[PDB]
């Protein structure tokens, strides 16, 4: 039946081999073989043992080539001929990776059938330039009202993720994915990003609930999801990151705005460390070898807003990092916290406090700051980072509970009223153009008489009420994105006239 | 220079030992009385099996040495010097490899090629030849080294043949065929 | 395949054998050496070149002498599997010390078994209740899933497990694995004799249950390849048998630590704290090995053993990233004598959820997770100062989250004696009512003590009249 | 639908076990003898291409 | 194998051609390799511990490690100077600096 | 000589060794090219290790080498090339231009490395630079000729507190400047490249008073070492040959402490304390003794430093903390504080700061600002707990003039007419001292918090006072 065609195939590969290359497997061990020979061979080179393991070649000895399986050893064995592919690593790039979980080396284990790929690519590509870059002018909104008004996403920006153990780890990036779900339906290729979800060194059923969410979202209609297990080798682990960013990179050049999130990059450090190691390399600060910051720096240069003689290209990149007991001296950590250009910093105390998602608004920073913020939300957002900021200092003095002054609790009250504001709910991310009335309302201090048990309400009620009556204010913020004197007034008297609801 | 380096370890000795002899003009006569000192160093086989490890003394040691150049008084003097050479780096256990690696330095100067043809099985006489026949035709012999042709049995290598001299070869065993159709036709 | 060889080296337990023809055993193949101590089972771990592998030594290697006879088992180590497994409790190589004599083999399968793929994966949604007031109202179970504990091994770790095995598998029912890794030997006899007396063991009749020990006595290789054993048996069930089956595990810290102790001997570069290189592989292999397939769904309880109770280890840090659920059990909790001990804002499951179990649920773990981390937030301010010097509004929150502290603890009947408290087992539905209740402040006017060591909320009422008395 | 791309599967594990009761039969022939020859042979066209 | 100067092949080669030391190893030495500002040199048989010695590069030196068979020279002057083989007299003596 | 060819041995990481033809020696700190597909790769000579096989660092990308394959030695160090005709193009660590203005037209070629200016040679006048920041000017005046250090967080208006002072200074300056950086993002370099574009100190058809040597972190580790040389050696032509003075500034140097620190795990040398190489302490001497003002010329470095996680105890700042003529600490609270520079006032610490040196007038004004400040911190936790009522009338009054001064601190920056777009100001060192001292009299507390809030002269004072009146 299919059998019949496949064995046809089967025997339709044929023709002999002059092996040019051979060397014999000798110290093998580990995952990591060593064979002696190889007298031409590249660095980077794939290499097929023969035995149907092919792994690629990392350390060049006078002695003996130091080739990294891809695969078990269980198949492998002493003094066994390996013939080099002549190819550096490389995996097909395309469009068909739209809707499609494929695994490092391309294969598709969601098998929705063989990848539509337009080119091959390899594995290390040199970063953009300074010549081919042209500084950033586009928003990226993640549908998180505070994400958006405190630490803005633009496109070829880099901001790290960075907090305790998943602590919905994964969901704080996902709600940025979902939300594109709103420029992605839509038709203006101006504003399509295509999202490459990364999945390093995570299980097998964690991967699979995260495709079935995109699913149940109807998202994975625009989604690429690279993923290398926590089972796969720790070799293809790391290759992953850097044949993710190639795949990337195909949108990118074509001009094509795409966003590529890199979750959890402390796992391939933990795969080099595995790998160094094992290829005997001197033991790096912290046991990670001393070039991880090599390793992570040209992934992470890879995203950028390429020049508009190159088309207005973008990838923009979220990595995610994941902190062993918040450790931020760590020099894993150490090291990403100095490559990024933002830092989006989760803390565990805020989460359990119930502001979900949640935020270190001081340890959190976005040093390509608002020039990817909407102008509207600008405008809006204003002295909410103010406020925010005085609301912390007067919440210290807070908890030694002295007799505040009135002053201290207007910032006191209108600051508690901001947090539960911010706060929102996990996996439903909310469109911009209707969270710019929110942050209007509270930064024109009507939310501050509100009483805070039912500002939650509030919230629901006054979007109704927006949607009701002023949804012709709404269509204007959309549409004109900067807030006119005539907005700035109808939305004034639309917050005034809902204050007692 | 030698005719390209090849082992490090025990080979930098047999590396010098190359040159050395290069200087002194005579290799191959050094390599044959190496040779025949070597061999009667393993056909003597009371503690010239049982005295290649050592445990006793440097001096102890020179003693052995100065009792192996009564067995030849022909060895040149450069090969004594070699046997002064391992008896001060007190390293016996890797005279036959350093004798093997001055062997592959030796014939490498003499240029012969070396190769062997793995099968399942030995092959015919007129395989062999016909095979010594292609290899030299082929652009492999630079008529300059003349192949080696070692029949080896490796039944694991279930049947086919495997051809290998240089750093190329070419695997036409069975084994490798049918573990190639067998994969692809578990996809 | 009949290989002789010598044994090389017999550093540690890790015995390096050299073969003579140049027919060479593949790595995770097995050997035999036979000595008067019969068969020792050793396995391939690298191959070292010149006819000279290095074999990691799954019994142990006293009494050795250099160069003694080895030969080829060839492959895996093949344990035996069925349902002839229930009611039998196995040694690593598969020997029946339960001494039921041969085990009736149907298929006899290898201990290595590649992790079943990303298209055969299939995800629960289940909602599995113990009962449990603590596991119920903050982190729901799931069938099939990865359940996870941390602290003090068998310091009361041992007992909650024991708990879990007293709730869920009767109910369960079907098959089960027990596999325990690095046990205590005589808690392990208390086990098998326990389960026989409640039947599931039921060595006159049949057993729904199977037993695989390695006591911590066992050498460190030996405990190192326990866990893979367990596993085959589970797959047996999982796949062949196609029923739903349940997997304890307890300690998968002494899976890790058995990889550290022979890593040195190995010859690897230790990595931070001193854990195996392999150490990420070798843990994401096993956790991969136990999953959730189409074919069929394996609840799973794993414990971890976290040394000197640091989660930032490096061990305990990667298994946290493997489970699907866990319930952190702190010391501090255990000083302040709630038992279960489990830290109520270090736990978390996948399945907490708004959608999962409901809105209402969710809102009244929502209000107790923010009530008890309030609790925290002022713990400085109450020791430094009095609690009257705390705001009034904030003394109500303390007062009632003193008695959310005291109102967790669940007495567990698998406990009766140590606690001495009838154990009670309350109602996934009672739970909800009965925190939400307590969350209103409905019940809160009644003393700390009455919460104190009781079950549910009608329960308290009627201690509180037993303390009015 | 689910059991017929089971049994498609399981169609092609069947004559899978098949090929090996044939490579079983392919080694046991004195074509294990002749199709070395020709193997032989095709290494001679080959090599001499070179 | 162990690190000698016997591993050095033109020393090596020296041994095997029946050329010995002759107090210009034993004297003076010659440097066998030069990494870290840390030249290790074959000879120098009769220096004293500490003692300064003086490279051809014009670069002067102590000799902090006496190791069998190496010097191990630590360099007051800057590593570019110093190349392999390189002469290196021996001043003989032990570091001392004007005083009055 | 005749092309010394050397064999590839072993490609392992940055580390690359060759085996060069016996009977012809290399020499420590070579440059050796490789012919490659993709340029000549460098590899600078770093050991000998004996057989002629020498151990060479890789300044270019490593992927694809073949073990063994020729390899020519063009000799000493990697020279550069050095010229006026410098100026005016970005300049990669192999000294190629990158931003393709064509090949520059050499007139000589330095190397990389160089000897350190004898003590004879070095003799420094105390100059005093005048920065125009307010904070910078009164607390911490920078010294011309100096080296002038910005120790502060990552990027926490890092490359922006650069950026004003080369909107101020350099623009201001006659000398010539180099802007160096090291190991810096391409969006952070895009962006350097636009805006000195656009103040024009770059004039693409016009002159450059600038030349850029742009290293970024997407370069080798190796390479990443190297940018700090090269850039170094442009300005010692400026220095010596061309003897103008220079206004030197490089970016970050916590990337050259670590990328140092990594090449040092390739080289095989037993880590120092925090992984830090165990030759940091000398490497950093080699570049902060070879910036100095000679007879010669002069040469205003000002380098910013990345202090880890704000430790300034970590070895690798508290190095360069002594090695740092004119210390300066911007901090998170301060940054924090929404005081933007970021100065912390009571860490900042100038060697020319003396009494007699900066002139017996600003010494005490700034004496009392220091006093002031300190009390305020000293009484801050007294705040606290207490409260301010418990404190002393004297400290009540110094206590609202201290958060009137901090707040005076506040200057909006030139280059922060795109961050916060309030237009940026340049006040006269006489004025600030004269400004402050009016504040210190009291004679504006008459005068709320919010109207020293990025204000300007006095003058500012006053005026945003009016405003915010009505």
């Amino acid at each position: 039946e299919v059998s019949s065609i496949l064995e046809e195939r089967i025997k339709g590969v044929s023709d002999e081999a002059n092996l040019n290359e051979t060397g014999r497997v000798l110290a093998v061990g580990d995952g990591i073989a060593r064979v002696f020979g190889l007298n031409n061979i590249q660095a980077e080179e794939l290499v097929e043992f023969s035995s149907g393991v092919k792994g690629m070649a990392l350390n060049l000895e006078p002695g003996q080539v130091g080739i990294v399986l891809f695969g078990s050893d269980r198949l492998v064995k002493e003094g066994e001929l390996v013939k080099r592919t002549g190819n550096i690593v490389d995996v097909p790039v395309g469009p068909g990776l739209l809707g499609r979980v494929v695994d490092a080396l391309g294969n598709p284990i969601d098998g929705k059938g063989p990848i539509d790929a337009a080119g091959r690519s390899r594995a290390q590509v040199k970063a953009p330039g300074i010549l081919p870059r042209r500084s950033v002018h586009e928003p990226v909104q993640t549908g998180l009202k505070a994400v958006d008004a405190l630490v803005p996403i633009g496109r070829g920006q880099r901001e790290l993720i960075i907090g305790d153990r998943q602590t919905g780890k994964t969901a704080v990036a996902l709600d940025t994915i979902l939300n594109q779900k709103r420029w992605n339906n839509g038709s203006d290729e101006s504003k399509k990003l295509y999202c490459v979800y990364v999945a390093v060194g995570q299980k097998r059923s964690t991967v699979a609930q995260l495709v079935q969410t995109l699913e149940q979202h109807d998202a994975m209609k625009y989604s690429i999801i690279v993923a290398a297990t926590a089972s796969e080798a720790a070799p293809l682990q790391y290759l992953a990151p850097f044949t993710a960013a190639s795949i990337g990179e195909w949108f990118r050049d074509n001009g094509k705005h795409a966003l590529i999130v890199y979750d959890d990059l402390s796992k391939q450090a933990v795969a080099y460390r595995q790998l160094s190691l094992l290829l005997r390399r001197p033991p790096g600060r912290e046991a990670y070898p001393g070039d991880v910051f090599y390793l992570h720096s040209r992934l992470l240069e890879r995203a950028a807003k390429l020049s508009e003689k190159e088309g207005s290209g973008s990838l923009t990149a979220l990595p995610v990092i994941e902190t062993q007991g918040g450790d931020v001296s760590a020099y894993i950590p150490t090291n990403v916290i100095s490559i990024t250009d933002g830092q989006i910093f989760l803390e565990a105390e805020l989460f359990y406090k119930g502001i979900r998602p949640a935020i270190n608004v001081g340890l959190s920073v976005s040093r390509v700051g608002s020039a990817a913020q909407v102008k509207a939300l600008k405008q809006v957002a204003g002295s909410l980072k103010l406020f925010l900021a005085q609301y912390r200092e007067v919440a210290a003095f807070a908890q030694f509970g002295s007799d505040l002054d009135a002053s201290t609790k207007q910032t006191l009250v209108r600051g508690e009223r901001l947090t539960q504001l911010l706060k929102q709910n996990q996996y439903s991310p909310l469109a911009t153009e209707e969270q710019v009335p929110l942050i209007y309302a509270g930064v024109n201090g009507h939310l501050d008489g509100i009483e805070l048990s039912r500002i939650g309400e509030f919230e629901s009620s006054f979007l109704s009420y927006l949607k009701s009556n002023h949804n012709e204010l709404l269509t204007e913020i959309r549409e004109k994105g900067e807030l006119s004197k005539e907005l700035l007034a109808s939305l004034k008297s639309a917050t005034e006239s809902f204050v007692a609801t | 220079p030698p005719p390209v380096r090849l082992f490090g370890v025990e080979g930098t000795y047999a590396t010098a030992l190359y040159q050395a002899a290069a200087k002194n003009s005579s290799i191959d006569a050094a390599f044959q009385s190496l040779q025949k000192v070597e061999s009667t160093v393993k056909k003597n086989p009371k503690l010239g099996h049982l005295l290649l490890n050592p445990a006793l003394s440097l001096k102890d040691r020179n003693s052995v040495i100065d009792a192996i150049v009564e067995t030849h008084k022909n060895l040149d003097g450069y090969v004594v010097n070699l046997l002064k050479v391992l008896s001060e780096n007190n390293r016996l256990g890797c005279f036959e490899k350093i004798a093997s690696d001055f062997g592959v330095l030796n014939d490498a100067h003499n240029g012969l090629l070396k190769g062997t043809v793995t099968s399942a099985e030995p092959l015919d006489p007129k395989s062999f030849k016909r095979i010594e026949k292609a290899l030299s035709a082929s652009k492999l012999v630079g008529q300059g080294k003349s192949l080696k042709l070692e029949n080896v049995v490796k039944p694991e290598i279930k049947g086919g043949l495997i051809v290998e001299l240089g750093d190329k070869t070419v695997d036409l065993s069975i084994s490798t065929k049918i573990q190639k159709l067998n994969k692809v036709l578990e996809d | 395949t009949p290989i002789t060889g010598k044994v090389t080296a017999v550093i540690g337990a890790i015995v390096d054998v050299h073969f003579e023809q140049s027919e060479l055993p593949a790595i995770l193949n097995a050997l035999e050496i036979k000595t008067p101590q019969g068969k020792l089972v050793l396995e391939v771990a690298q191959h070292l070149g010149e006819n000279t592998v290095r074999t990691i030594a799954m019994d142990g290697t006293e009494g050795l002498v250099r160069g003694e006879k080895v030969l080829d088992t060839g492959g895996p180590i093949s344990v035996p599997v069925g349902r002839e497994t229930l009611g039998r409790i196995i040694n690593v190589i598969g020997e029946p010390i339960d001494e039921r004599g041969p085990i009736k083999s149907k298929l006899r399968k290898p201990i290595h078994a590649d992790p079943p793929s990303f298209a055969e994966q299939s995800t629960s949604a289940e909602i599995l209740e113990t009962g449990i007031k603590v596991v119920d109202l903050l982190a729901p179970y799931a069938r099939g899933g990865k359940i996870g504990l941390f602290g003090g091994a068998g310091v009361g770790k041992t007992v909650f497990i024991q708990e879990l095995i007293n709730n869920i598998a009767k109910a369960h029912g079907g098959f089960s694995v027990f596999t325990g890794v690095g046990e205590r030997t005589r808690e392990g006899n208390d086990l098998y004799r326990e389960m026989k007396e409640t039947g599931v063991i039921n060595l006159e009749g049949e057993s729904k249950v199977a037993l695989v020990f390695g006591q911590m006595n066992e050498p460190p290789g030996a405990r190192a390849r326990v866990a893979l054993t367990g596993l085959t048996i589970a797959e047996y069930f999982r796949d062949e048998e196609g029923q739903d089956v349940l997997l304890f595990i307890d300690n998968i810290f002494r899976f890790t630590q058995a990889g550290s102790e022979v890593s040195a001997l190995l010859g690897r570069i230790p990595s931070a704290v001193g854990y195996q290189p392999t150490l990420a592989t070798d843990m994401g292999l096993l956790q991969e090995r136990i999953t959730t397939t189409k074919k069929g769904s394996v609840t799973s309880v794993q414990a971890v053993y976290v040394p000197a109770d640091d989660l930032t280890d490096p061990a305990p840090a990667t298994t946290f990233a493997h489970l699907d659920a866990t319930t952190v059990l702190s010391r501090g909790i255990s000083e302040l004598g709630i038992y279960p001990a489990v830290d109520p804002l270090d736990s978390k499951s996948r399945l907490l959820d708004a959608a999962v179990v409901g809105q209402e649920h969710y809102d009244v773990a929502s209000k107790v997770q923010e009530t008890l981390q309030t609790y925290k937030s002022l713990q400085d301010i109450i020791a430094i100062l009095g609690m009257d010097e705390l705001s009034e509004q904030d003394k109500l929150t303390v007062e009632r989250a003193r008695k959310i502290q005291r109102f967790l603890s669940q007495p567990f009947a698998v406990a009766e004696v140590f606690t001495g408290i009838p154990g009670k087992l309350v109602r996934l539905k009672d739970t909800v009512a009965s925190f939400k209740a307590v969350l209103e402040g409905k019940y809160d006017n009644i003393p700390e003590h009455a919460f104190y060591m009781v079950g549910g909320i009608e329960d308290v009422v009627a201690k509180a009249e037993k303390l009015a008395a | 639908v689910r059991y017929e791309a089971s049994l498609r599967q399981l169609e092609q594990r069947q004559l899978a076990k098949s090929v090996i009761s044939r490579v079983q039969s392919e080694l046991g022939n004195p074509k294990f003898q002749e199709k070395v020859l020709q193997q032989s042979i095709s290494e001679i066209e080959q090599l001499l291409s070179k | 194998t162990k690190a000698q100067p016997t591993e050095v092949s033109s020393i090596l080669e020296e041994r095997i051609k029946g050329v010995s030391d002759e107090a210009n190893l034993n004297e003076t030495g010659r440097v066998l390799a030069v990494g870290d500002g840390i030249a290790r040199v074959f000879g120098l048989n009769n220096i004293q511990a500490e003692e300064l010695v003086e490279f051809s590069s014009g670069v002067k030196g102590m000799a902090l490690n006496l190791e069998p068979g190496q010097v191990g020279i630590v360099l007051f002057g800057s590593d570019r100077l110093v190349k392999e083989g390189e002469l290196v007299k021996r001043t003989g003596n032990i570091v001392d600096v004007p005083v009055g």
